[PDB]
């Protein structure tokens, strides 16, 4: 391929795997706090402090196994709740898609969209009804990949779905949003 | 680069008024940041890490995320306690509004100061209400709360139908696009006014016609 290619399958990759920690990170119940750093890492994926849980990397590789998001080939991050009597309920699916347009007019733009994405990712994942649940946690919260083959029934009839936002790329447009309670 | 503009309005009580604003503020300016340039006389720069974190409200019902910079918090708190205390000392109207508005520098020849073009510009209104009971409170805390989901919701939507952003500045150009007054985050030029306002009426005619 060219080199834009491996350098977008590569963005790809780590924004569907910071996705994941991101939307994770958002329902342990704690409060997410990370320093700014002039001086960065060689970690720092687009240019946000955001630091894997190793269990969590591991879910999402083997949900991936090893490939990205495509036409009808999506990645969902399912947020459920578990109670004592063993009730458990879908809350939140979150759907992480690769739309058929491609951009052609558009290497580091796409970089620095994806970024911004991940910052309105995080700050869409507190104005949920399941953030505020999360925070006050009786019950459990459960978290669980997949790379469908999106569908929603578990959520009932009714529910909402915000847009998280969409990215266009050469290979496709990214679309990230969530349908929940 | 004709100038975009947003509107959105919030009903709270008195105590809540710098929290609201902080959290509309705050997710702008995570949106519209990035870290800091370190440019190289080769002309290329290298980009910096931003942090964010999370910000339990104590008067609202609520939870936001703002960018790891100090000085940007302790900016934004200052202009909107300027606004609570215009507003608490204006009395009756009490329809005050903030604006956050982001511009470029554009030079000008001599004697011309650079001109500063807004981009975009956006605007809240506060309408307070004032409480009687301890019981209003507690439901106010969480109502509010519930308002400013959908007023974030709706700053990333329209963040998405924005499609226009300054170019990527060079060594020289970046104080025409950047802030870079600060130590851990690189802002877009902005500036926070405030306003307090007249309410007016409303027409008839219409609504005539539905009645």
């Amino acid at each position: 391929n060219s080199q834009d290619r491996k350098d977008l399958d590569k963005f790809i990759k780590f924004f569907a795997l910071k996705t994941v920690q991101v939307i994770v990170q958002a329902r342990l119940g704690e409060k997410i706090c990370t320093r700014s750093s002039s001086s960065p890492t060689g970690s720092d994926w687009f240019n946000l402090a955001i630091k894997d849980i190793p269990e969590v990397t591991h879910e999402a590789k083997k949900a991936l196994a090893g490939q990205l998001p495509a036409v009808g080939r999506s990645m969902c991050v399912e947020i459920s709740l578990k109670t004592s009597e063993g009730d458990s309920m879908e809350l939140e699916i979150w759907c992480l898609e690769m739309n058929e347009k491609c951009d052609k007019e558009i290497s580091y733009t796409v970089y620095n969209r994806l970024s911004l994405l991940l910052k309105s990712l995080l700050a869409i994942t507190r104005v949920t009804p399941a953030y505020r649940l999360s925070r006050k946690q009786e019950y459990v919260i459960l978290y669980r990949i997949y790379f469908g083959e999106v569908q929603l029934s578990g959520l009932g009839e009714g529910f909402q779905t915000v847009r998280v936002g969409t990215v266009g790329t050469p290979v496709g447009t990214i679309t990230l949003s969530c349908a929940y309670r | 680069m004709n100038c975009r503009s947003e509107v959105l309005e919030v009903s709270v009580e008195g105590r809540q008024v710098e929290e609201a604003m902080l959290a509309v503020l705050h997710t702008v300016l995570l949106h519209r940041s990035t870290g800091k340039f370190h440019y190289a006389a080769a002309g290329t720069y290298s980009i910096g890490t931003v942090g964010t974190q999370d910000v339990d409200c104590d008067f609202i019902d609520f939870t936001y995320v703002r960018v790891s910079s100090e000085e940007l918090d302790r900016a934004l708190r200052k202009v909107v306690g300027e606004f609570k205390d215009a507003l608490r000392n204006s009395g009756g109207d009490g329809l005050g509004q903030m604006s956050l508005e982001f511009y470029q520098k554009k030079k000008s020849r001599w004697p011309f100061s650079d001109e500063c073009i807004p981009w975009e510009v956006w605007t809240v209104k506060v309408h307070v209400v004032a409480l009687a009971t301890e019981q209003e409170r507690q439901i106010c805390r969480e109502k509010v709360g519930e308002k400013l989901c959908e007023k974030i919701i709706n700053i990333v939507e329209v963040m998405n139908r924005h499609e226009y952003l300054p170019k990527m500045p060079t060594q020289s150009e970046v104080d025409n696009v950047f802030d870079t007054g600060l130590r851990d985050v690189q802002p877009y030029l902005y500036k926070i006014s405030f306003q307090i306002t007249d309410a007016l009426g409303t027409s008839v005619t219409t609504t005539m016609r539905r009645l």
